[PDB]
């Protein structure tokens, strides 16, 4: 789901 | 904090094609999706595609792949849509939405520009001849509005003193291409032998600004 | 691609009522990725809801959203002034995302009969090789009304357009205006110029008429 994606980027460039 | 604004209304031929700008302020602007969802008048909202810039990522409806493009400049924080091979049933108010956050983003859109009308037509700038309605306890007088291109058309009365009554109708669209609007007030049949009623009609593409004394 | 059914597409409630809106999914809305949005006139849509239940802050608390799978709801506890526009629902649980076609949540109020008004061409119009007849149904509720325009006595196709206002603000009724359009050498073939008018608050049609 594209509309999932930014949810990944925020997760991935926290830690 | 996060605004969006887009660009200014476009007449476009049938057959071109147009490009229509958001440039957003505040927030992140490469991590956070941005959509383009558009409205015909008189119909509802209907989603196009969208752009994550970051990863250049577009996701665009079906109906729309194969004449749309959307576009993402991380140096000036702007989003382009471009649309091609237009038709009449594209004319629309085009919005850009721009996800929310709980930041954490959410998906659904939070943020959305003003808008931008695109209006298909082949059609030149006219201005309207404006003609009046004259009144015949209650009368109705008013102003047609006739034959002109493109929209809008503001109306007031009386230099806008006079509002209590007063109804501007939604422009038509006629077989020349070119709309007519009217606009009414209903006053007392007393008032008609000594107060004065002007349609002030404001039609700024043409420089068209007629004030209209209409009378009995 | 999922289709979301908003029905019924209009309802007609009081200030102080309830109201809950209905959204059905042609298929499951994956992770209940589901948003209501309310538009007003002339202005952008604004997010209520997200997530099928998730209201963002500075939306009002007499708003609320529930259900899931295919079957999702909006609540206005208390409807206000402001409260009475179109709710849209969206889906956004597959990358193609699509939109109800909403609901426009008005103000109910008594049955009113419109007001019909004609009027003739002006002279100056006439001057320019048109001629343009206009009729005025002023102040009805509800929205639905008819115009037949009858040119010494022939319905008439293809030669007139209307349009409506807004719901008012104040008073809760709508407006009508209808043009008819002739060229000149057209109009003055002809004497009786009528527009007849078909709505609830009337028990049989009204005619305005003139003679040219």
């Amino acid at each position: 789901n594209w509309f999932d994606i930014t949810n990944w980027l925020w997760y991935i460039k926290k830690k | 904090q996060v605004q969006l604004v887009q660009s200014g209304a476009e007449v476009k031929r049938p057959g071109s094609s147009v490009t229509v700008s958001c440039k957003a302020s505040g927030g992140s602007f490469s991590t956070y999706a941005l959509s383009w969802v558009r409205q015909a008048p008189g119909r509802g909202l209907e989603w196009m595609g969208g752009v994550i810039p970051l990863l250049t990522i577009t996701n665009y409806a079906p109906r729309f792949q194969g004449r749309i493009t959307i576009t993402a400049d991380r140096s000036t924080s702007t989003a382009y849509l471009e649309l091609n091979s237009l038709r009449p049933e594209d004319t629309a108010v085009y919005y850009c939405a721009r996800e929310g956050t709980t930041g954490k983003p959410i998906g659904a859109f939070a943020h959305w520009g003003q808008g931008t009308l695109v209006t298909v037509s082949s059609a030149s700038t006219k201005g309207p001849s404006v003609f009046p309605l004259a009144p015949s306890g209650t009368a109705a007088l008013g102003c047609l509005v006739k034959d002109y291109f493109p929209e809008p058309v503001t109306v007031s009365w009386n230099s806008g003193a006079l509002t209590s009554g007063v109804h501007t109708f939604p422009a038509v669209l006629q077989s020349s291409g070119l709309y007519s609007l009217s606009s009414v007030v209903t006053v007392p049949s007393s008032s008609l032998g000594t107060q004065t009623y002007i349609c002030n009609v404001n039609h700024k593409p043409s420089n068209t600004k007629v004030d209209k004394k209409v009378e009995p | 691609e999922i289709v979301l059914t908003q029905s019924p597409g209009t309802q007609s409630l009081s200030p102080g009522e309830r109201a809950t809106l209905s959204c059905r999914a042609s298929q499951s809305v994956g992770n209940n990725k589901l948003a209501w949005y309310q538009q007003r006139p002339g202005q952008a849509p604004r997010l209520l809801i997200y997530g099928a239940s998730s209201r963002p802050s500075g939306v009002a608390d007499r708003f609320s959203g529930s259900g899931s799978g295919t079957d999702f709801t909006l609540t206005i506890s208390r409807l206000e002034p402001e409260d009475f526009a179109v709710y849209y629902c969206q889906q956004y649980g597959q990358s193609l995302s699509t939109f109800g076609q909403g609901t426009k949540v008005e103000v109910k109020r008594t049955v009113a009969a419109p007001s019909v008004f004609i009027f003739p061409p002006s002279d100056e119009q006439l001057k320019s090789g048109t001629a343009s007849v206009v009729c005025l149904l002023n102040n009805f509720y509800p929205r639905e009304a008819k115009v037949q325009w009858k040119v010494d006595n022939a319905l008439q196709s293809g030669n007139s357009q209307e349009s409506v206002t807004e719901q008012d603000s104040k008073d809760s009724t709508y407006s009508l205006s209808s043009t008819l359009t002739l060229s000149k050498a057209d109009y003055e073939k002809h004497k009786v110029y009528a527009c007849e008018v078909t709505h609830q608050g009337l028990s049989s049609p009204v005619t305005k008429s003139f003679n040219r």
